[PDB]
């Protein structure tokens, strides 16, 4: 159904991906989040497939920020392109430690 | 960075004396250190998360 | 995010804690009030009134 | 066994600036926690060295 | 007269939630202790014996 | 008085699934999930998949997480367990009357829709190392499982016990196909003690209404005989020595039954002579040393297993074996009187009958029977079976042993040891 | 064989008030430690001061 | 369909006569074809002497092994025939025999524990053998650590008391107890009003009665007679025994504080607050997510092959603790997350857990309650301790008054602030010293 | 033992031996895993007794004389309370050993009773064994005459 205000909305989501700039080092959104206990526990549960990529992506950019440089512009990650592979991991953690803290309370 | 050259108006303001313009923006500067670390800084790390749908 | 400490548990466990956290409190101003000699409280504490005038 | 990794004392001296795992990407912003340990021994020195007569 | 290892021989496996791991077989050891010294292997690397929650009020 | 007790109600499906139960008025419910999927349904790919699955029961379901079944069953002071034969697994789940809804919704969660998570399944890997040196602690439980891989090719060959070289390798997809394979209506028994039939039947149809496995029973085990030795010098000696005897539900199997009890298998006195058991008196004339033997008698749906088994010290353990193998050769060239057969019966029958006397007993056998033979049979027909050996059927039995190709397990200082071959 | 490890005779080193053997302990265990936390109480008071 | 409130009183009220004799006979009929029957006696090594001691466990290797009656192996001939189980335990307080059988067999069953318990031979060159058969015993004893630890648990919280010694007795004893000896324990212990025939099955109380009237008949009918000894009290004492053993692969410990009595109301609440700290293996299902803290904490920090809660109870006095197993570099830790948790309960006890505890204590109690012989065994051990069977509904009233408020008040009363009795074996380098176990037992916060 | 088993060629030839004997060459080169760390300093003085003895021993020289080992055999090799020699008596029996390892290949060996070595018949199942193909003779060869 949603055309012209989802597009618009879509546009300052893609704007402001562009101004954060993890892409220019080729990092992925998921790459840059904060490791609290939920996190580690979300990485300790990727594929290893996933969990070697996340490690090579996180190398490459430490790497080019020891250089203060980035990537050419064909090589950043295009916000389209942007794979929430942790996301889902994350999301059942969180439904894991929020149904104990249930429990907890009664 | 807006922090920081509130800071440096307060350096400013620290060193002049208590007399007509450098008190209302001493206060407005005061006021402002404030509203940055307490409110402001905190409301854009929620506004940049809900930007990237997290 | 502390919504988490609210329940019938937690509750249990402040009116467990209370009478201990209460007498913690009595030792503490009874406490500060002897190691300060204070004045307002102990003028009124009918033995040890070694000020007189 | 090396000396450094096992003596009491340079262990400790070791595991502080030797051997101690380093992020490969730290700037110029992390000089300043061995800076202000450089201005704490220049405070010292300079400061007992006016203790000696003040 | 069925049940495979209550026909009493071959061996049943056990595992539960809140109670020890068993087996059980009929193999003998009861009248195997009563000619004696089995020097038994009993909490070296291991478990515990006879089944708990067993008590009384 | 008591109340007058109610009869077990029993109902085949048309999809196969039988559905059992008692009200027997009690204050503890029982329920069972009994399913034609123990570790003779595994092949040579996937060794020990049965093993994992049986340590699997509260890990991740679609219905409740691993941390809801471990609390909301100890919540109401409950228990799970998965009790494994080479035939069958067995989901049990005990609980007070109030409560059996919590621990039927767990049960069904846990039979029919477990998730088997990649990481919940590595981390439990370790647990099938624990488990097997607990069990393999005991001696008898390595002679059992070495004296099943001598007898069979195939199937019933396989060990309850993941095989080492399977621990850390058995997969999240093995487990998946196991139980789409196995834990299918046509494979599968509801029994429960203390809930009504109209409950029952209502949890059979709406939630174990499953099929897409395998048609029913076997590979066919393949009865090969031969020997496993185990160097151990353990100073002990354990030894089994066996004939392939009758398949479950056969009459030649109650013969078979009979005939343990005239050659004797457990003890009936705290500290006994054992007078009436015929192995025992028969290696004590000639050993004068530490030991036991019993009857072995491991009866399956399309095989068994029958003959004996001994302990005793190194030197001692040749001398014991020809003497409790020469004791069932005097029976089988039909040196029996009728008074033995008598008392090999009274021992089997008040044997069975207090077997079936606890809840426990009672729900592992109305299960295994509704699995095997397909009905309920009452205790005075197991009785009445019983009753209807003959002595020639006991002889008969004994000759087929005899005469039958030897399989044979042993375990410790084996120098005086013998060999089928020596026998 | 173990069952031969009975533990040795501490009459020589035990409170008046648990001696006897058919008595309980519990009878003078509010006295026993009352005595040894009133001197650890005393010392506190001493110390404060 | 029933509720659990209604199957509690449809459980068949136990059925109580006394013999002229003393003795007590009891039973609980249900529809079953097999039965339990047999003798409970007040008997057991807290009765005897340093001379007399293991005197009842040497009776126990005699009393199968011939009567007057049936001279030798008749009677094992005999309960073998008919396909029943003959069987004999020694506790410190209480002596049992009981058979296992048929129901239409009851009247044999009867008369054979009678011959048993009142006309055993005990035969010269039977006495000899069963000598190196208890010595054997002994040597094999020895090899299990959790015997060794509550045996010497024991020895060290009742000292100079009868309660100290083992049932087996030592070695010395073992070696120089006479046929003499073991007449005068039979005489002045197998006394008719310190015996029950206790039941349970398929079987009326009148033919269990008029078995009694036949077979025990002429116990103590005119005799009884002077010097008797009552139980005098056993003295716990607050101590340590540590039998440090390296060679030893794994630690065993065992603590306890003094419980009250079997007769004792709060032995309940007591059940209720071992049950929220509960039993670990090594072998259970559920690591992290287990509700006892002390087993969720064992499990994931790998603090344990196992832990055991234990209420033992004699007459007057108990051993209310915990026994655990564990590697050597672990002691410290399960002993702080042990006492932690009495602590926690004594202080801080809250609602949700407390019925967890009940729970697990209805359920125990319904599933322990289960065939003949365990009904048995309640019946004849019961009337010997309370002298009433107190019936399941009566349990489940004293479970159901049980909250949080019970719970910290009767823990406190046990646990805090007192001197509990620690028995180490094996590995026991890192067992905390006896002062820091006795710091464990309060809190400086509270 | 570790090293030596991870060619799963010496697993198969010590079940190989083990299945075909009673008694005697059915025993391992490596030690079983139950007797690690039992094997006692009398054991090991007992076998030298019983075995390092003059009748059961060789001395064997490559670019030494003759007079020089003679007299180191005569001086320090003349050792006699041992053992009378050569073997129990290796009775062949038949059978089988099977390990399930899951392994990639299967390695099996089937065998029977031969000929004892220095009878004319082992040098007929030597010749037997070339006729049927011991080794290859050319590298990454077909083996034609194999
Ligand atoms: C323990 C080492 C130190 C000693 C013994 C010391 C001693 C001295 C002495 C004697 C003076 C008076 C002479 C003078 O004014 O020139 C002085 C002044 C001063 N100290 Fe320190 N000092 C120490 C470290 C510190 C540190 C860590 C600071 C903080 C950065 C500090 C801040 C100063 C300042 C601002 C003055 C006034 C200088 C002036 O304008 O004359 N000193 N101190």
């Amino acid at each position: 159904a949603v055309s012209a205000s989802s597009r618009w909305l879509e546009g300052i989501r893609k704007w402001y991906y562009n101004a954060a700039g993890f892409n220019k080092l080729g990092l992925m959104r998921d790459d840059t989040i904060h490791e609290n206990d939920d996190v580690k526990e979300a990485i300790r549960r990727l594929p290893e497939n996933l969990y070697d990529d996340r490690v090579f992506r996180i190398k490459r950019a430490l790497d080019l920020s020891m250089r203060q440089q980035i990537l050419p512009k064909e090589q950043w990650t295009k916000y389209e392109e942007d794979k929430s592979y942790l996301e889902p991991y994350l999301k059942e953690v969180i439904r894991e430690r929020k149904e104990r803290e249930e429990w907890a309370k009664k | 960075w807006a922090l920081v050259a509130d800071l440096l108006t307060l350096t400013w303001i620290g060193g002049q004396p208590v007399e007509h313009p450098y008190i209302t923006i001493g206060q407005l500067a005061s006021v402002l250190y404030f509203l940055l670390i307490l409110v402001l800084m905190p409301t854009a790390g929620t506004i940049e998360n809900k930007l990237l749908k997290w | 995010m502390l919504t988490r400490f609210l329940g019938p548990r937690y509750r249990q466990l402040a009116r467990n804690w209370v009478p201990t956290a209460s007498l913690w409190g009595a030792v503490g101003a009874v406490g500060l009030v002897w190691a300060t000699d204070w004045r307002l409280i102990l003028d009124w504490v009918p033995y040890i009134n070694g000020k007189f005038k | 066994t090396n000396i450094r990794k096992s003596h009491p004392l340079m262990k400790i001296v070791n595991n502080a600036f030797i051997d101690l795992p380093a992020p490969s990407n730290i700037s110029s912003w992390w000089n300043f926690g061995s800076l202000l340990g450089i201005c704490l021994i220049l405070q010292i020195l300079t400061g007992l060295f006016l203790a000696m007569h003040y | 007269m069925l049940s495979v290892a209550a026909r009493s021989g071959p061996f049943a496996p056990v595992l539960s939630a809140t109670s020890r791991g068993v087996a059980g077989a009929l193999r003998p050891l009861v009248q195997a202790a009563v000619p004696a010294t089995s020097e038994s292997p009993v909490l070296d690397l291991k478990r515990s014996v006879l089944c708990r929650e067993s008590l009384r009020g | 008085v008591p109340p007058h007790p109610q009869d077990l109600e029993f109902t085949r499906l048309p999809n196969g699934l039988v559905i059992a139960s008692l009200e027997n008025y009690a204050p503890a419910s029982r329920i069972g999930l009994f399913i034609k999927a123990g570790s003779r349904y595994e092949n040579s790919n996937n060794l020990g998949t049965s093993h994992l699955l049986r340590l699997a029961s509260s890990l991740t379901t679609k219905g409740a997480s691993s941390f809801k079944i471990t609390r909301g069953i100890e919540a109401v002071g409950g228990k799970l367990s998965v009790t494994s034969t080479r035939e069958n697994m067995a989901y049990t789940v005990e609980c007070l009357r109030d409560d059996v809804d919590i621990l039927m919704e767990f049960l069904l969660n846990v039979t029919t829709a477990p998730e088997f998570r990649r990481w919940e399944v590595a981390a439990l890997q370790p647990q099938l190392r624990i488990d097997k040196a607990v069990a393999l602690q005991n001696p008898q439980a390595h002679v059992i499982e070495n004296l099943h891989a001598a007898a069979y090719r195939n199937a019933l060959a396989n060990s309850l016990y993941c095989p080492d070289y399977r621990i850390g390798k058995v997969t999240p997809v093995e487990l998946h196909d196991y139980v789409q394979n196995h834990f299918t209506s046509a494979r599968m028994a509801l029994i429960g003690l203390g809930v009504s039939h109209p409950v029952l039947k209502q949890v059979a149809e709406q939630f174990l209404n499953i099929r897409g496995g395998l048609g029913l029973s076997g590979a066919k085990a393949k009865y090969h005989g031969g020997e496993i030795r185990e160097q151990n010098g353990d100073s002990l000696v354990h030894a089994a020595l066996v004939a392939e005897s009758a398949a479950i539900g056969s009459a030649e199997a109650n013969a078979f039954s009979v005939l343990q009890h005239v050659l004797g298998a457990g003890p009936h006195v705290k500290r006994g002579s054992n007078a009436t058991s015929s192995l025992y008196q028969a290696v004590a004339k000639g050993v004068h040393q530490p030991f036991d033997v019993s009857a072995f008698n491991a009866s399956y749906s399309d095989s068994g297993l029958f003959g004996f088994y001994t302990i005793s010290q190194a030197a001692s353990a040749g001398d014991v074996i020809k003497a409790a193998y020469n004791q069932v050769k005097t029976i089988a060239q039909g040196n029996l009187s009728n008074p033995d057969v008598q008392a090999a019966k009274n021992k089997l029958k008040a044997g069975y009958l207090m077997s079936v006397e606890s809840s426990e007993g009672f729900l592992d056998e109305v299960g295994s029977q509704a699995l095997a033979a397909g009905s309920y049979t009452p205790p005075s027909t197991v009785l009445q079976q019983i009753d209807a050996v003959a002595d020639a059927d006991v002889i008969n039995a004994a000759k087929k042993f005899v005469s039958g190709r030897k399989s044979m397990a042993a375990s410790g200082n084996l120098g005086h040891t013998p060999f089928i071959d020596e026998l | 064989s173990h069952t031969d490890i009975k533990v040795p005779d501490f009459s020589d080193y035990r409170r008046p008030e648990v001696l006897d053997s058919t008595k309980s302990s519990k009878e003078s265990s509010e006295a026993r430690k009352g005595f040894s936390y009133l001197v650890t109480a005393t010392t506190t008071v001493g110390v404060a001061y | 369909t029933a509720t659990y409130a209604q199957a509690l009183q449809s459980v068949p009220e136990t059925q109580v006569s006394q013999l002229d004799n003393g003795l007590r006979v009891a039973s609980e009929q249900s529809s079953q074809p097999t039965c339990t029957v047999g003798v409970w006696i007040d008997a057991g090594s807290r009765y005897e002497s340093e001379k007399n001691n293991g005197a009842g466990y040497f009776v126990e290797h005699l009393a199968f092994k011939g009567t007057k009656n049936r001279p030798g192996n008749a009677l094992e001939k005999e309960v073998e025939s008919m396909g029943a189980h003959l069987n004999a335990y020694s506790t410190r307080e209480h002596t049992a025999y009981y058979i296992k059988a048929l129901s239409k067999d009851l009247p044999k069953a009867v008369e054979l524990l009678a011959d048993i318990v009142q006309n055993c031979s005990l035969e010269d060159s039977q006495i000899e053998k069963e000598r190196d058969v208890i010595l054997q015993e002994l040597q094999e004893n020895d090899t299990s650590m959790r015997d060794v630890v509550f045996n010497y648990l024991h020895a060290t919280a009742f000292q100079g008391t009868p309660l100290a010694q083992s049932v087996e007795g030592p070695s010395e004893n073992v070696r120089k107890l006479s046929r003499a000896d073991l007449t005068e324990y039979l005489s002045r212990h197998y006394k008719a009003p310190r015996m029950v025939l206790a039941a349970a099955g398929g079987l009326e109380h009148r033919q269990l009665l008029d078995l009694a009237q036949k077979h025990f008949s002429g116990l103590s009918g005119t005799y009884d007679e002077d010097a008797v000894p009552t139980l005098s009290p056993c003295r716990f004492t607050g101590s340590q025994i540590c039998h440090r053993e390296d060679g030893l692969p794994l630690a065993h410990v065992a603590i306890a504080v003094e419980g009250p009595g079997w007769a004792h109301p709060d032995n309940v609440a007591l059940q209720v607050a071992n049950a929220i700290i509960g039993h670990y293996d090594c072998t259970y299902g559920g690591g992290a997510h287990l509700s006892s803290p002390l087993a969720s904490i064992a499990a994931t920090n790998k603090l344990c092959q196992s832990f055991q809660t234990f209420n033992i109870c004699y007459a007057d006095t108990g051993l209310l603790g915990a026994h655990f197993v564990c590697d050597h570099m672990s002691i410290d830790d399960m002993m702080f997350v042990l006492q932690g948790q009495w602590m926690r309960l004594c202080t801080s006890a809250t609602e949700s857990e407390v019925l967890r505890g009940k729970n697990l204590l209805r359920n125990a109690l319904v599933s322990h309650l289960d065939g003949t012989t365990p009904v048995c065994e309640d019946i004849g051990r019961s009337l010997l301790t309370y002298g009433r069977r107190i019936p399941l509904a009566e349990w489940e009233s004293r479970i159901a008054e049980v909250d949080a408020r019970v719970v910290r008040e009767v823990c406190s009363k046990y646990f805090y602030d007192q001197c509990p009795a620690v028995a180490g074996f094996g590995p026991i380098e890192q067992l905390p010293d006896y002062n820091r176990i006795r710091s464990g037992m309060f809190w400086l916060r509270f």
